[PDB]
RNA sequence: GGUCUUGUAGCUCAGUCGGUAGAGCAACGGUCUGAAGAACCGUGUGUCGGCAGUUCGAUUCUGCCCGAGACCACCA
RNA sequence: UCUGAGAGUUUGAUCCUGGCUCAGGAUUAACGCUGGCGGCAUGCCUAAUACAUGCAAGUCGAUCGAAAGUAGUAAUACUUUAGAGGCGAACGGGUGAGUAACACGUAUCCAAUCUACCUUAUAAUGGGGGAUAACUAGUUGAAAGACUAGCUAAUACCGCAUAAGAACUUUGGUUCGAAUCAAAGUUGAAAGGACCUGCAAGGGUUCGUUAUUUGAUGAGGGUGCGCCAUAUCAGCUAGUUGGUGGGGUAACGGCCUACCAAGGCAAUGACGUGUAGCUAUGCUGAGAAGUAGAAUAGCCACAAUGGGACUGAGACACGGCCCAUACUCCUACGGGAGGCAGCAGUAGGGAAUUUUUCACAAUGAGCGAAAGCUUGAUGGAGCAAUGCCGCGUGAACGAUGAAGGUCUUUAAGAUUGUAAAGUUCUUUUAUUUGGGAAGAAUGACUUUAGCAGGUAAUGGCUAGAGUUUGACUGUACCAUUUUGAAUAAGUGACGACUAACUAUGUGCCAGCAGUCGCGGUAAUACAUAGGUCGCAAGCGUUAUCCGGAUUUAUUGGGCGUAAAGCAAGCGCAGGCGGAUUGAAAAGUCUGGUGUUAAAGGCAGCUGCUUAACAGUUGUAUGCAUUGGAAAC
């Protein structure tokens, strides 16, 4: 699937908010752990490799919503490149164009990112794109058709967003550039490489 | 089939007929060199060789040899 | 033509018509690259000129790419 | 090419109704001949006149054929009607794509129970205003035996609900005018002009889409599969995506030529003698008899409930009564499905006559419409008829 | 389709077969029978499984539920 | 498309002169094996694929079909 | 630089030894459920089975005669070619039964060879004759055809003189089987066309042609090298190992013949069986390596089977011929026709492999000064989830948790679940509006402008003008282009091996299962329901490959008791070999030179919205030679 469909199920399950800090706090009952009727208590009996690998990629993947094909396939671009692949990896995963307008704050969601882009609304170095997952270089300029500035939706997204000092942008302009890379401090730590790079036996 | 393979064949009967006479009077002339030798039936011979030669009927490098081995026994006699 | 399905790209290479197109070449001269224009082509005109003192010359429009190039009018001289 | 064929001329699907031995097949030689001699483009054919064994070999008809000829006025296409019983079934066959029918009557053969099952028949599936022929009278020339058929046929037509009084009846004889008597072309003129007055045709429309009833499968060596039918509704250009329909789950398929008797059409007609190659499709799929349709709405069915029309037993309803048990031949415009006569709880054994209302269960799932008239028959005899009033699954 | 004979298993409740049926053959490994390790596939254009084969309708050839 | 054929217990199989339904097996109970097999006794079952006739009288003889099985469609 | 995982399975229990299974990819995949689009790849692997019809090989009237027809009163000009003749007809395409060897690829030598046209350079293009076509007529038969007589052209054919150069041999001369030279005999080349100028006499340009020389080009041959298994395969073998002369091929060559010898190969594997088109490469792989030798491109074979021969410069010739054979077919009885492994496409075999689609628009080829012609090559179009990749199937807001369903199992509640409902915003796609490509950034073409030869003028080299070639296309694409959340998720599994539990049903029956094995009356392994987790217009399931599998261990095992030291001794070949001095480098290492097709992969870049993909740049490898070092 393209998409995750519902989100709180996963970030339950994930045991990771995908927002700033808060899913759910009192919703008729609130939890901590797995959704369902099953979810009594097993979270302490699953101590494992093959569940640890498993449950981090889920959380990569649903963070940003790369399926498995496409997943794979940019894992393989980023060892096209030596350089230091953790960090490489990590800088690639939040190269994506949904996860570029995300930390520049125009979207509230990464969900409305990827159905704005998707329309054709954003338009990248006066040549926009279909593909919500683009790779971009230091220095990139965005805009968003000005027409779609006078969205509520984005309105409401973009009057006090999200602020980042590797990317530099301006809400009176709804215009930015990529200043530099983010520091991994700046980004979740709830993400790790060795994992799901040994559930990458595959390469 | 095609008409241009008809439009050969009735062409190239002739130039088949010419070939064989061709051939047939070259072998003549051979016997008759070794029949009696001397240059004057030899000269001849040669002659309709280098005609036959002066087409693709016969390859001079045949030709050729077969000159060499006529001027061969020319020579030892 | 070779490359991708509405991409044309064609390889300037010195040949004869005894042999069909994309089989045995005899050597490489450039690429001419019909699918994008402003004049991509590359020729490097150094075994060229003996390829055509010597005759089996490669296909015709060649010779246009060398009367903007130049080569037809400081051939002559060579030629005669 | 494939020897193309048009025509811009109104066609009118003429046959030879009526039992063997009438001299029906030398009818249909003696028509062409004529015609061959009145128009242009009306090649003879004897020999061609059927195209099984045993169809030529006995003289009187047993098995379907197809011939074409054209007048100076219309054109019109013709399939050789069977005679003895267990092959009734190609003769509704064309008795269901027939719209005109020329009783072929024998004076000195008159109407034998295939015949007048013939009549029946063709007043239970409907044909317009079908014209009678008196045949073979240069045998038995007496003062009132030509005329006592002439009257009985016109009482036998007005005996089922057709008009035999508003037909005009033409005797002739078949062997002397095949032969070239010169005095029997006047009659086929006369019948030809019978033919031209109160025989309607097909409505010409070609806003429907598509609809036709599948006659034969021909399989032809390196074009594929050129299956023929009768078009009910619809014209077709080569090129036309459509769907088979009728015993089989329905799938799609595309048309390639479209053919009057090996003749290529440029455009089919309702009512016209077809036949489409289909690509991709051999004779195990496609079935002899099946219908087509355009793609996209189309629904097979197995059971529904209709108001049939019992037909009287004197009239020539079943011999008999019958349970929910039994299990009469349904004929659908193209195919006999052999269904059952589920009574709903009227009586225990329904009549023939006294029209009544019943639901029936079918063992395989056809194409059903509402408003479409079906025929009810059984080993020969015709034991209801009706239309869909109610269609259920 | 050719001369060998060959024992094998028919998976799922019941059968539609009659003696003289065509039909496919898969291989596997089944420990319940020396030998036997061919299977019959279902649902293949003759002998047809529907039995509410509503999970893991792809072997058995059982189609889709309908809504 | 026609040429024939088949329809018997739940399954595989014969069917009294239209006048009667007959075997084995799964199969219900009992004896017995530490237990399960194997062995032995008794049970059971069919309104004989469905409709209408001929019919004191039809699975049976016909007319109807259906599910199924085999014979071919030349020519040129 | 590159570059690496394991887990479970023996027993009462533990370990070792070995085995087994699972987990990665990957297709020429097939197949079940189903399915939205797009780029791209790819689409008979079976019967080298046979196959309706059509296309796939024509062009040239500035090669030639004649003829028709059109216009013209006519003269004449114009279209066309039945023919004759020229070129391609060998390539272009498909296929891999056959074919284990020079077939493959590489390195050479052809002092043993050929090569029309294309390149260099140069001498000639003079003269005559002869016939056949076409046509006219007859014979012959239904036909294919065949035969006979009279009348025609040439740049078709044949003689006739001439011979820079070339042909042979001979004498003299030179060089390490050959090369350069001087001389003595002998031979042989044809054709004109178009145009221009010139009264003529002639001259000029181009094309065409003979001859000769330079190349290149391709073809032919030999050569070592490495590339299947098979000793439950041991002798094989005589134009066969040779020598002598001739014939013979382009050419060496028992290639073949007349003659004379008896060798040669083989245990380091002949011969024999079975199997195979080969290579680059495709895939696995980290790596030594393995697998496949889809497509694709290079090499070879082949054209219903088997032979024979002509022509072409080159053939025993995918759409040449003849014949035999087999099949099919016409057939009036006498004769004949054909070969889809050329594009399709059909029958059938399968589990399965695409339409009798368009255009020669590009390109390329073939023909022809020239208009122009052919191309089922090719460039497109459609079908297929067969494969890879990209994207939609909405988004934001939205709690005691709506209904319902399930559990807790009633009587709180939890669960599905912000998921629902409801509120807004947006329209890749879906529906409409208008415009719209490049590819045609090559080319002729006649007029301009300049330019080489020589001039008397044509003709040729280059710039400018346009006619201009578009099937694809109103296509890619472009735009505050209307409407519309609408037009669009299935699917395997939940005992563990490896993330994924409750209820009901069955009661070793029914079933599942790759493994251990679960089930014989509460089954976390079966049946169903719910929940759940996994992948997704795809999800699974079978075949073949490799990792794991160190599971034949080159790297990277051993052989005391788990598997094996022959029962032992003598010993040929071979392998491994003491120390020191010298030689060269056969190896070894290394420098230079050439190849190592393109292409594949790798590193970098460019382009299509990014992608996928394509192109661009560099990147190895083995040998061949030359030049160094001399440790082993």
């Amino acid at each position: 699937m393209k998409y995750t469909g519902s989100i709180f199920k996963r970030s339950r399950r994930l045991g990771f908010s995908l927002l700033e800090n808060n899913k759910e706090f009192s919703k008729g009952k609130k939890r901590k752990t797995i959704p369902g009727q099953h979810g009594n208590r097993f979270r302490s009996s699953t101590m494992s490799g093959y569940a640890q690998q498993l449950q981090e990629k889920q959380r990569m993947q649903y963070m940003y919503g790369i399926t498995d094909k496409q997943f794979r396939r940019l894992f393989r671009l980023v060892l096209k490149q030596r350089g230091n692949l953790a960090v490489n990896l990590f800088r690639v995963l939040e190269s994506r164009l949904d996860n570029i307008v995300y930390r520049m704050g125009f979207a509230p969601t990464r969900r409305s990112a990827r159905q704005l882009v998707n329309h054709g609304h954003v338009l990248l170095n006066d040549r926009t794109v279909d593909t919500p997952s683009i790779i971009l270089n230091p220095g990139d300029k965005v805009r968003l058709k000005a027409k779609t500035i006078k969205i509520p939706i984005v309105k409401a997204a973009s009057e006090s967003g999200v602020v980042s000092p590797f990317v530099e942008t301006n809400n009176k302009t709804f215009e930015g550039t990529y200043v530099r890379f983010p520091e991994r401090s700046e980004l979740p730590a709830g993400i790790n490489e060795s994992y799901v790079v040994e559930w990458y036996k595959r390469l | 089939n095609i008409k241009s393979n008809e439009k050969r064949l009735r062409q190239n009967i002739k130039r088949n007929l010419n070939n064989k006479g061709q051939k047939t009077k070259l072998k003549t002339n051979v016997k008759n060199f070794h029949k009696e030798i001397n240059l004057d039936n030899l000269g001849n011979v040669y002659s309709q060789a280098d005609r036959l030669a002066r087409k693709g009927i016969i390859s001079t490098n045949r030709a050729r040899r077969l000159k060499s081995r006529n001027v061969a026994v020319l020579n030892k006699t | 033509r070779m490359g991708r399905v509405h991409y044309p790209t064609y390889r300037i290479v010195a040949v004869d018509s005894r042999v069909k197109r994309d089989g045995k070449y005899i050597a490489l001269i450039g690429h001419l690259n019909p699918a994008l224009k402003e004049n991509k082509c590359k020729i490097d005109e150094a075994v060229a000129l003996e390829w055509l003192n010597k005759g089996a010359k490669p296909t015709d429009t060649v010779r246009s790419l060398f009367s903007q190039t130049g080569l037809w009018k400081k051939f002559v001289e060579s030629k005669k | 090419a494939r020897e193309k064929f048009d025509r811009s001329k109104p066609h009118v699907n003429v046959g030879t109704i009526g039992h063997i031995d009438h001299g029906k097949t030398t009818l249909t030689a003696a028509i062409c001949t004529v015609l061959a001699k009145e128009g242009k483009s009306a090649a003879t054919r004897y020999d061609q006149i059927d195209k099984a064994p045993e169809e030529k070999a006995r003289g009187i008809t047993i098995n379907s054929a197809h011939v074409e000829y054209s007048s100076d006025k219309r054109h019109y296409a013709h399939v050789d009607c069977p005679g003895h019983a267990d092959y009734i079934k190609n003769m509704i066959t064309g008795a269901a794509q027939m719209d005109g029918a020329i009783l072929v009557v024998s004076a000195t053969d008159s109407v034998m129970p295939q015949t007048r099952e013939h009549i029946l028949l063709a007043r239970q599936v409907g044909v317009p205003r079908m014209v009678v022929f008196l045949n073979k009278c240069d045998i038995a020339t007496d003062e009132e035996v030509q005329e006592l058929v002439a009257e009985e046929v016109r009482d036998l037509l007005t005996s089922y609900g057709f008009d035999g009084k508003n037909t005009p009846i033409i005797y002739g004889s078949a062997l002397k005018a095949l032969e070239g008597d010169p005095k029997w072309e006047a009659k086929i003129h006369d019948l030809m002009n019978a033919v031209d007055e109160w025989i309607p045709t097909p409505e010409r429309e070609v806003d429907k889409p598509f609809l036709l009833a599948i006659e034969d499968t021909m399989t032809i060596t390196g074009r594929g599969t050129v299956v023929t039918g009768r078009v009910e509704r619809g014209e077709l250009k080569v090129g036309q995506e459509i769907e088979i329909v009728g015993l089989r789950p329905i799938r799609k398929a595309v048309v390639t030529g479209i053919e009057m008797f090996k003749k290529e059409l440029d455009s089919a007609m309702a009512g016209d003698n077809a036949g489409v190659l289909l690509r991709g499709v051999d004779r195990k799929e496609v079935e002899r008899g099946q219908v087509l349709a355009k793609p996209g709405s189309i629904k097979p069915h197995k059971k529904f409930k209709a108001e049939i029309y019992a037909l009287k037993k004197e009239e020539g309803g079943r011999h008999t009564g019958f349970l929910n048990g039994y299990r009469p031949q349904f004929y659908f415009r193209t195919t006999d499905v052999t269904g059952s006569i589920s009574l709903p709880e009227n009586t225990e054994m329904v009549l023939p006559g006294d029209n009544t209302s019943i639901t029936v269960e079918l063992i395989a799932p056809i194409a059903c419409e509402k408003g479409s008239k079906f025929s009810i028959r059984e080993g020969g005899r015709t034991v209801g008829a009706g239309s869909v009033t109610e269609v259920l699954e | 389709t050719n001369g060998f004979e060959v024992l094998t298993y028919i998976p799922g409740e019941g059968h539609n077969l009659q003696e003289h049926s065509v039909t496919l053959l898969r291989g596997g490994r089944v420990k319940d029978l020396p030998g036997v390790r061919y299977h019959i596939v279902r649902g293949t254009l003759d002998t047809v499984g529907v039995e509410k084969r509503r999970q893991q309708r792809s072997a058995y050839g059982a189609k889709k539920p309908k809504a």
